[PDB]
C-alpha cells in the first residue's frame, strides 16, 4: 500500500538483455496474459525513452494446461543492491532440512498487490517479441511487485510475517521459509495430516510439491566385494583409492598393485593376498568416515557438478572447494524423460537446486555436461521453476565420472 | 479546420554528468549563407523550428549542400540511450498488398518541449558583422540519436486502434514504412487502404511503388521472393576487402542458392590484418568459387510461408566440416536455405556438427517462422540412438526422420564397455625430455610381445598418443589396451572422426580398421604391473 524506495548498487545502471526468440504459442500466451495483467494494473506500456530490456517467456507448471509468465529477473537480481533489511540478514533455518516433510507452495499471487518505488518501475522492463520482427515487440514495465524479482520476497517479509504469524504461534513445530515466489513449510506429520495442514494455511492465505528431506541421501565412497578378483577389477580400484586419495589423507593402494606386477591379461583372475586384504579393509574403514573439516561459507559460492550415468540415471556433488564436499547424490527419477536427455538433464538441474534452496537458503553454480548451444536452446521448453540458477558448461568428459557410480 | 490529433511528446534527458553540447560555427560561403537562411525562414513559416535568443549557450554546427545539413554528433554523444530485418520467407502470402512510406517523417512529429532548446543552432551572417542567425527545432531532427525510436514508437501508437477494428487485415511495421497486405478483393483493400491513411490524416501523417519490391536488398513478387542481383567483382588481385566483400555477399546469396562455400575464402582472412595485401588461391578456392559462379548462372526463387503446412528442413553433408540446408514446405519449392560452417576445435565428429547444425536452423526457424521445423536428416536411427545413449555429454534433436542421401552421418568406431576375453592386453606408455625433445614410446604385453621406439623432436602427449598408436598398429582385430594417459583418453573418449593432429587421425583410422577395442586406464607411477615407467625413459 505503501511504497519502499529501491534503487541499485552504487555504479551499475539498469540491466540491458538481448530478448531471445519465442514460440508462437508461447508469444499468444505471453499476449494474452500481459493483456490481462495490463487492466489489473499490474503493469504498463513504456515508450522508447526506456532502453532497459528484462528477459521473458512463458512455461506450464506441475498438473496444469495454464500458461504461466516466467521473467529471467538474474542480472537485474545481481544489479539490484544488495538487500538487507531489519531482519538483519535472517539465518537460514536449518531446522528445515532436518524435518520429515517439506512441502514447496507458490505464493506468488500476493506480490501483485504491492505497488513498487516509482524511480524503480524502469528497470522492471521488458518485451513480448513478435515474430520475424513483423512489429515492433510490445514493451511494458511492472507497477507492482514482479515474480522472480529478490527484492520483492524481501519488501513482502513484514507482510509475510503479519499474515504467517497466527498459523506460526498456533503450531510451532512447523517450520516455514521463504524464497524467491516459493514458500516452504517443513513437518513431521504424517502425509495425509500434512496435506490438510496445507489446506489449512493455502485456506489461511486466502482469506488475507512434496519433498522428504529426511529421505534424502548423502551418498559415502564404496569399494567392491568380491571373491575373485580380476587385473582389471583391481586396477579400477587402484584408480578410485588413488582419486579418494585426495578427499581421505590415509589410503594405500602399494600393497594392492604389488599384485599387478607384470604383465598380465586384463581378464585374469588374481587372488588377494593378507596384506592385500588389509590393505583395502584399512581402506574401507577409512571411507566409512565423514571428511575432515568440511564447513560451509555464506561467503563463498556453492558449486554443482552433474555428471550423466546413463540408462536415465544422473549423479551430483555439491561443493565450495574442490575435494570437500557439503553433499553428494543420484537422480533415477523417470517421469516421460526417457527419450530426452536435455529434459533430464533440465528436471535434474531442478530437483538439485530446490535441495539447495532448502538447505543453505541460496541457489548453486551449475556445471552442466552438455554443450552450450544445446542447452541454451532447448532448455526454457522443460522448465517449471520461477527461480534461475546460474550455469557454465564442461565439455571435456570427467574421468570422475563412474567413479561415483 | 478540422482539428488534427496531439501527438504527445516523449520525455527526454541527456547522460548523467553530461550537459549540452557547445560548438562554435564553422565558416561558410556567401551562397551557402543566402540558401540555408531561405530554408530555414520557409522552415520556420511551416513551424518546424523556431527562433531563439541570447539565453541558449548550446549550440550544434550547421552546413550546406540545396539542403541543410545539422550535425548531431556530439550531441548524439551527449543524449541518452534510447531503446534484425523481415525475412521474406517468413510472410505469408497475400491477395493484395501495400507499400505506404510517409513522407517528412520526423518532423510530422513533435519534440519534447523542455529538451529543445538542446538542439539549437546557428546561421553565420555575411562577414561576422553581425550576430548569427539562431534557431531551435521544435520537431524531431534528421541525423539526431532519438529520432527513429520516438517516430516509430508514435507510429505504432497511432496505428494500433485501426487494425484492431481491421483484424481482416495484417499490417507490417518495419521504419519509417508501412505494409499492409489483405486477402479481400482489391476494391476492398484500395478503400480500406485509403481509410488506414485517412486515420493517419487525422494525426496529420502525410502518405503517398508496386510489385516487385525493392526491399532490403530482397526482391518481392506476389507470389515469389528473391534476392537482388549480386555482383561478383574480378581481377587479377585479389585484396582482403575484396574477400570480405566476397564473403558478405555469398553469405548473402546463400540463404536462396543452394550450395554457396565461403570457406577457403574465409581462410584467407586469418590475421590479415591488411588494407592492401594480394593472396594467391588454391585449386579447390577456384573449383569452389568457379562453381559459385555456376550456383549463380541460372537463378531460383523462394516461396512465401503457408501456416497450415508441415515446415521442413533438411540437412546435407558438404565436407570439410562444412553443412548445407533447405527449409521448406512442398517438394522442390523452397522457402529459403542456408549453410553452417563448423566451429574452430582442435578435434571433432559429423553427428556433433550436424546436431549444432539442428540448432542453428531451429533459432533461425523460431526467428522466422515462430516454430521448430521437422527434419530430414542424413543418419540412421540406430547410429543416433547408440551416439546420444552411449555420449557422456547430454544431447538432443527435435522431431525428425531418416533420409537417405549419401553421404550419411555414421560412427567409425565404437570402444568395448567392459574387457574382452581372449584379446591380447597391450600396457603401453611414452616419454620425452623437456629440454632435449627426445623421448621414447611403445608397449609390453601379456604374451612377451614387446616394442620401444625412440623418437626426435616430440613431447610427452606425442609420446603417450603415438604409444597407442603403436599397440593399434601391431595387435590383432581384438585389443586391450592399458594406457597411463590423461590426455590420450580424453581425446579418444571424445570419440573424434576426424582431427588437425595427424598422430589422432592414425590413431582414429586404426580404430576404424578394429573389430573391438577396450581402452583401460590406471594411475602413473603408482607401481601397477605392466605399466612400464622404466623403457620409455631410459
Ligand atoms: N518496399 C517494400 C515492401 C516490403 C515489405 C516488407 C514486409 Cl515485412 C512485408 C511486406 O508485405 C506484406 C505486408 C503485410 C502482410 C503480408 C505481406 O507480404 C506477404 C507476402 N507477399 C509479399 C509481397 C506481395 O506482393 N504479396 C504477398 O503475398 C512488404
Amino acid at each position: 500500500i505503501e511504497t519502499v524506495p529501491v534503487k541499485l548498487k552504487p555504479g551499475m545502471d539498469g540491466p540491458k538483455v538481448k530478448q531471445w526468440p519465442l514460440t508462437e504459442e508461447k508469444i499468444k500466451a505471453l499476449v494474452e496474459i500481459c493483456t490481462e495483467m495490463e487492466k489489473e494494473g499490474k503493469i504498463s506500456k513504456i515508450g522508447p525513452e526506456n532502453p532497459y530490456n528484462t528477459p521473458v517467456f512463458a512455461i506450464k507448471k506441475k498438473d496444469s494446461t495454464k500458461w504461466r509468465k516466467l521473467v529471467d529477473f538474474r542480472e537485474l537480481n545481481k544489479r539490484t543492491q544488495d538487500f538487507w533489511e531489519v531482519q538483519l540478514g535472517i539465518p537460514h533455518p536449518a531446522g528445515l532440512k532436518k524435518k520429515k516433510s517439506v512441502t514447496v507452495l507458490d505464493v506468488g499471487d500476493a506480490y501483485f498487490s504491492v505497488p513498487l518505488d516509482e524511480d524503480f518501475r524502469k528497470y522492471t522492463a521488458f518485451t513480448i517479441p513478435s515474430i520475424n520482427n513483423e512489429t515492433p515487440g510490445i514493451r511494458y514495465q511492472y507497477n507492482v511487485l514482479p515474480q522472480g524479482w529478490k527484492g520483492s520476497p524481501a519488501i513482502f517479509q513484514s507482510s509475510m510475517t503479519k499474515i504467517l504469524e497466527p498459523f506460526k504461534k498456533q503450531n510451532p513445530d512447523i517450520v516455514i521459509y521463504q524464497y524467491m515466489d516459493d514458500l516452504y513449510v517443513g513437518s513431521d506429520l504424517e502425509i495425509g495430516q500434512h496435506r490438510t495442514k496445507i489446506e489449512e494455511l493455502r485456506q489461511h492465505l486466502l482469506r488475507w510439491y512434496e519433498l522428504h528431506p529426511d529421505k534424502w541421501t548423502v551418498q559415502p565412497i564404496v569399494l567392491p566385494e568380491k571373491d575373485s578378483w580380476t587385473v582389471n577389477d583391481i586396477q579400477k580400484l587402484v584408480g578410485k583409492l588413488n582419486w579418494a586419495s585426495q578427499i581421505y589423507p590415509g589410503i594405500k593402494v602399494r600393497q594392492l598393485s604389488k599384485l599387478l606386477r607384470g604383465t598380465k591379461a586384463l581378464t585374469e583372475v588374481i587372488p588377494l593376498t593378507e596384506e592385500a586384504e588389509l590393505e583395502l579393509a584399512e581402506n574401507r574403514e577409512i571411507l566409512k568416515e565423514p571428511v575432515h573439516g568440511v564447513y560451509y561459507d555464506p561467503s563463498k559460492d556453492l558449486i554443482a557438478e552433474i555428471q550423466k550415468q546413463g540408462q536415465g540415471q544422473w549423479t551430483y556433488q555439491i561443493y565450495q572447494e574442490p575435494f570437500k564436499n557439503l553433499k553428494t547424490g543420484k537422480y533415477a527419477r523417470m517421469r516421460g524423460a526417457h527419450t530426452n536427455d536435455v529434459k533430464q538433464l533440465t528436471e535434474a538441474v531442478q530437483k538439485i537446486t530446490t535441495e539447495s534452496i532448502v538447505i543453505w537458503g541460496k541457489t548453486p553454480k551449475f556445471k552442466l555436461p552438455i554443450q552450450k548451444e544445446t542447452w541454451e536452446t532447448w532448455w526454457t521448453e522443460y522448465w517449471q521453476a520461477t527461480w534461475i540458477p546460474e550455469w557454465e558448461f564442461v565439455n571435456t568428459p570427467p574421468l570422475v565420472k563412474l567413479w561415483y557410480q | 479546420m478540422v482539428p488534427i490529433s496531439p501527438i504527445e511528446t516523449v520525455p527526454v534527458k541527456l547522460k548523467p554528468g553530461m550537459d549540452g553540447p557547445k560548438v562554435k560555427q564553422w565558416p561558410l560561403t556567401e551562397e551557402k549563407i543566402k540558401a540555408l537562411v531561405e530554408i530555414c525562414t520557409e522552415m520556420e513559416k511551416e513551424g518546424k523550428i523556431s527562433k531563439i535568443g541570447p539565453e541558449n549557450p548550446y549550440n550544434t554546427p550547421v552546413f550546406a549542400i540545396w539542403r541543410k545539413l545539422v550535425d548531431f554528433r556530439e550531441l548524439n554523444k551527449r543524449t541518452q540511450d534510447f531503446w534484425g530485418i523481415p525475412h521474406p520467407a517468413g510472410l505469408k502470402k497475400n491477395k493484395s498488398v501495400t507499400v505506404l512510406d510517409v513522407g517528412d517523417a520526423y518532423f510530422s512529429v513533435p519534440l519534447d518541449e523542455d529538451f529543445r532548446k538542446y538542439t539549437a543552432f546557428t546561421i553565420p551572417s555575411i562577414n561576422n558583422e553581425t550576430p548569427g542567425i539562431r534557431y531551435q527545432y521544435n520537431v524531431l531532427p534528421q541525423g539526431w540519436k532519438g529520432s527513429p525510436a520516438i517516430f516509430q514508437s508514435s507510429m505504432t501508437k497511432i496505428l494500433e486502434p485501426f487494425a484492431a477494428q481491421n483484424p481482416d487485415i495484417v499490417i507490417c511495421q518495419y521504419m519509417d514504412d508501412l505494409y499492409v497486405g489483405s486477402d479481400l478483393e482489391i476494391g476492398q483493400h484500395r478503400t480500406k487502404i485509403e481509410e488506414l491513411r485517412q486515420h493517419l490524416l487525422r494525426w496529420g501523417l502525410t502518405t503517398p511503388k508496386e510489385p516487385p519490391f525493392l526491399w532490403m536488398g530482397y526482391e518481392l513478387h506476389p507470389d515469389k521472393w528473391t534476392v537482388q542481383p549480386i555482383v561478383l567483382p574480378e581481377k587479377d588481385s585479389w585484396t582482403v576487402n575484396d574477400i570480405q566483400k566476397l564473403v558478405g555477399k555469398l553469405n548473402w546469396a546463400s540463404q536462396i542458392y543452394p550450395g554457396i562455400k565461403v570457406r577457403q575464402l574465409s581462410k584467407l582472412l586469418r590475421g590479415t590484418k591488411a588494407l592492401t595485401e594480394v593472396i594467391p588461391l588454391t585449386e579447390e578456392a577456384e573449383l569452389e568459387l568457379a562453381e559459385n559462379r555456376e550456383i549463380l548462372k541460372e537463378p531460383v526463387h523462394g516461396v512465401y510461408y503457408d501456416p497450415s503446412k508441415d515446415l521442413i528442413a533438411e540437412i546435407q553433408k558438404q565436407g570439410q566440416g562444412q553443412w548445407t540446408y533447405q527449409i521448406y514446405q512442398e517438394p522442390f519449392k523452397n522457402l529459403k536455405t542456408g549453410k553452417y560452417a563448423r566451429m574452430r576445435g582442435a578435434h571433432t565428429n559429423d553427428v556433433k556438427q550436424l546436431t549444432e547444425a539442428v540448432q542453428k536452423i531451429t533459432t533461425e526457424s523460431i526467428v522466422i517462422w515462430g516454430k521448430t521445423p521437422k527434419f530430414k536428416l542424413p543418419i540412421q536411427k540406430e547410429t543416433w540412438e547408440t551416439w546420444w545413449t552411449e555420449y557422456w555429454q547430454a544431447t538432443w534433436i527435435p522431431e525428425w526422420e531418416f533420409v537417405n542421401t549419401p553421404p550419411l552421418v555414421k560412427l567409425w568406431y565404437q570402444l568395448e564397455k567392459e574387457p574382452i576375453v581372449g584379446a591380447e592386453t597391450f600396457y603401453v606408455d611414452g616419454a620425452a625430455n623437456r629440454e632435449t625433445k627426445l623421448g621414447k614410446a611403445g608397449y609390453v604385453t601379456n604374451k612377451g610381445r614387446q616394442k620401444v621406439v625412440p623418437l626426435t623432436n616430440t613431447t610427452n602427449q606425442k609420446t603417450e598418443l603415438q604409444a597407442i598408436y603403436l599397440a593399434l598398429q601391431d595387435s590383432g582385430l581384438e585389443v586391450n589396451i592399458v594406457t597411463d594417459s590423461q590426455y590420450a583418453l580424453g581425446i579418444i573418449q571424445a570419440q573424434p572422426d576426424k582431427s588437425e593432429s595427424e598422430l589422432v587421425n592414425q590413431i582414429i583410422e586404426q580404430l576404424i580398421k578394429k573389430e573391438k577395442v577396450y581402452l583401460a586406464w590406471v594411475p602413473a607411477h603408482k607401481g601397477i604391473g605392466g605399466n612400464e615407467q622404466v623403457d620409455k625413459l631410459v
